RNA sequence: UCGCCUCCUAAAAGGUAACGGAGGCGCCCAAAGGUCCCCUCAGGCGGGACGGAAAUCCGCCGGAGAGCGCAAGGGUAGAAG
RNA sequence: CGCGGGGUGGAGCAGCCUGGUAGCUCGUCGGGCUCAUAACCCGAAGGUCGUCGGUUCAAAUCCGGCCCCCGCAACCA
RNA sequence: GGCGACACACGUGCUACAAUGCCCACUACAAAGCGAUGCCACCCGGCAACGGGGAGCUAAUCGCAAAAAGGUGGGCCCAGUUCGGAUUGGGGUCUGCAACCCGACCCCAUGAAGCCGGAAUCGCUAGUAAUCGCGGAUCAGCCAUGCCGCGGUGAAUACG
């Protein structure tokens, strides 16, 4: 009786990949996440 | 506030570059702080001056389009 | 409700490779995740009408399940409140629940974290199962930040089927956990 | 008035022109 | 008339009104009224059903605003709880980050008047 | 000091003295009571953002050292909590 | 017991019948006037107006009702 | 590197608190001064500081450079506001080897205190006071609200 809902979602990423999960609110904008890494930039 | 170039002189990366070309140690003093952060750099340790002494200031992945200086304070009780 | 990515990617990648990685036989030997326990508590709750149900409420939407309105045991003469009635908040999240939280921990709330570097290299030593530290909070892929009255940190622990270290350390080690190394 | 650095008395004030003062 | 945050101007020329929302400056407003060739002097209390959406279309959905915008900006000030900008401290340290004077002003950055004064001179 | 409750003294039944040794009471609680349904500690050692040396957590080992309005004492989780 | 009367800055006392201000000082802090000091001179920290219930557009204030002080006259199985 | 510090303090001033006002547009009227690796008309690119090209000017002869407060029309209707712009985020320009400590601008966004100022205190006897714009010296640039000059509009009152 007092809950946070839920939905299928469809989350897209900052980059490009977009995960079909669910949890609350359809659309969410995400900055950056996994296909994201290990993107380093080298050592002297 | 440049538009054409990095004010960062060059005493530092015929040093920063060669140390570069093998990814030694860190410890490299220099009074260049009036210089620019540069791209990479980023896990070595300046020593930057403050009129005092040397400076054990790292260097992170978010420090590059700022200059040296802006992490060497110079008057002390800040 | 009834299928992730995780729960899955558990199944078709993490199943069959633990089992043939340390060598069990049967499905249930294999060590698996079992549960999260993850809590708050602030014990910011205190004098000048201090409530904070919101502070619960608002953990809600990012866990799905309606916290706990915990207590504490003694009295803190050496700091406020005493004998029960104050403040300490949990959310127990169990399968599903669990998954999904789970999930989009390992995909957003993982570098918003302010910088980042890696999860602790050990936390669950010894005694199988591991908890974390938490700081922020709007990290998550919800819990808007033009809404957020204050930043509280929070505990997730993370229980398992693991006996050891080395096997709770795989189970994550190989499903979507990033270690500092 | 003579500060804002966004009216025609105040480029003025401040000695200079932009988008808030033509430079004719 | 919502639009953005809980934000709602009325009453007055809309190329005003705009200005209330938090990330609407001068500049801004009176384009969102050319660039959807909706009219300045119009009030916000007569305003086409459509207009008005019509508007917070072009609207909310570009420049991000009011909220997504406010602690948006803390964003890149905490960014500056790094290893230590001089920046940093002064937000850190509460006092003016723009190579200002202390010595005397900076009243804004300053609680006003923190008085606890002493100083003896010479009696006899 | 003067009525009252607890312990020792008090010599294994009870009681038993001193201007003996050492503490309390002159209140409280409409839930802190009837009852029926649920539940389990203190600590120790790991593991944990604020975190003492015990906050609230997580994991083990731990039957009672916790609690029970209050003095001590009897008693008690197979519940009085 | 009843008739009164009384509590409001750290102590002092006005605001008490009028509703509409939370003040007057002592004392700490600054800042004023001199040639400097003294002395006068200003502005501030600071009070649930004891408590709670209340009518009002609004309460220290008029209403309530009680804790609490002090005067008296009386009560004490 | 520091003279730029900063819990504070006083002195000199800048901007204001607004309708005798502010904003945008148009449209008049100066005087004084300074200009060669100087002042840059004038086209062009950016809502812009500015950049490219480029004519003139040893300057009464070419330019800074147009004056603002007026006037005229339109916008605001008494609100912490279209007042006031402090502080803060961002994106940029020129300079100069170099602008973190330490520049000035421009541009987007935030829009702070202030609704007329305690005791006290200062200036001024008329082209003065008040309020409005313009110059130059120092200068690569500039922290110029200063300093030295200029010109526009133009009061009040003095019994004693």
């Amino acid at each position: 009786g007092i809950h946070p809902k839920l939905v299928p979602a469809r989350i897209i990423c900052g980059c490009g990949n977009v995960i079909e999960t669910y949890s609350t609110k359809p659309e969410i904008y995400v900055e950056v996440c996994s296909k994201c890494h290990p993107f380093y930039t080298g050592q002297q | 506030s440049l538009k054409k170039g990095v004010f960062v002189d060059d005493h530092l990366l015929e040093k920063v570059l060669e140390l570069n070309a093998k990814g030694e140690k860190r410890l490299i003093k220099t009074w260049s702080r009036r210089s620019t952060i540069v791209p990479e750099m980023v896990g070595h340790t300046i020593a930057v001056y403050n009129g005092k002494q040397h400076v054990p200031v790292y260097i992170t992945e978010n420090m590059v389009g700022h200059k040296l200086g802006e992490f060497a304070p110079t008057r002390t009780y800040r | 409700p009834l299928d992730v990515a995780l729960k899955r990617k558990y199944y078709e990648e993490v199943r069959p490779e633990l089992i043939r990685r340390f060598g069990y036989q049967n499905v249930w030997e294999v060590p698996r995740l079992e549960k999260v326990v993850i809590n708050q508590g602030l014990g910011e709750a205190k004098e000048d009408a201090r409530i904070l149900e919101k502070a619960a409420q608002e953990l809600a939407l990012i866990t799905g399940q309606k916290p706990a309105v915990t207590r504490a045991k003694k009295s803190i003469s050496n700091f406020k409140l005493r004998k029960g009635m104050p403040i300490g908040l949990r959310v127990t999240l169990r399968r599903d629940r669990m998954w999904i939280f789970l999930e989009k921990l390992l995909n957003v709330a993982l570098p918003r974290i302010r910088d980042f570097r890696g999860l602790n290299p050990n936390s669950f030593d010894g005694r199988g199962n591991y908890n974390l530290g938490l700081r922020e909070q709007l990290i998550f892929p919800e819990i808007t930040y033009d809404m957020v009255d204050a930043l509280r940190g929070m505990d997730i622990a993370v229980v398992t089927t693991a006996e050891t270290d080395e096997e709770a350390r795989a189970l994550l080690e190989l499903l979507g956990f990033p270690f500092r190394k | 008035g003579k500060g804002d650095r966004r009216t025609r008395r105040g480029k003025i004030w401040r000695g200079t022109y932009g988008k808030y003062r033509p430079r004719k | 008339a919502r639009i953005a945050g809980v934000e709602i101007p009325r009453n007055k020329r809309v190329d005003v009104a705009l200005t209330y929302i938090y990330g609407i400056g001068k500049a801004r407003a009176k384009e969102a009224l050319e660039k959807t060739g909706i009219n300045p002097a119009t009030r916000v209390k007569d305003l086409t059903e459509a207009e008005v959406v019509r508007l917070r279309e072009y609207v909310e959905n570009t420049w991000k605003l009011e909220g997504e915008l406010r602690a948006e900006v803390a964003a890149n000030i905490k960014r500056l709880m790094d290893i230590g900008c001089y920046r940093g401290l002064r937000h850190r340290r509460g006092l003016p980050v723009r190579g200002q004077r202390t010595r005397t002003n900076a009243r804004t950055r300053k609680g006003p008047r923190k008085t606890v004064a002493g100083k003896k001179k010479a009696p006899r």
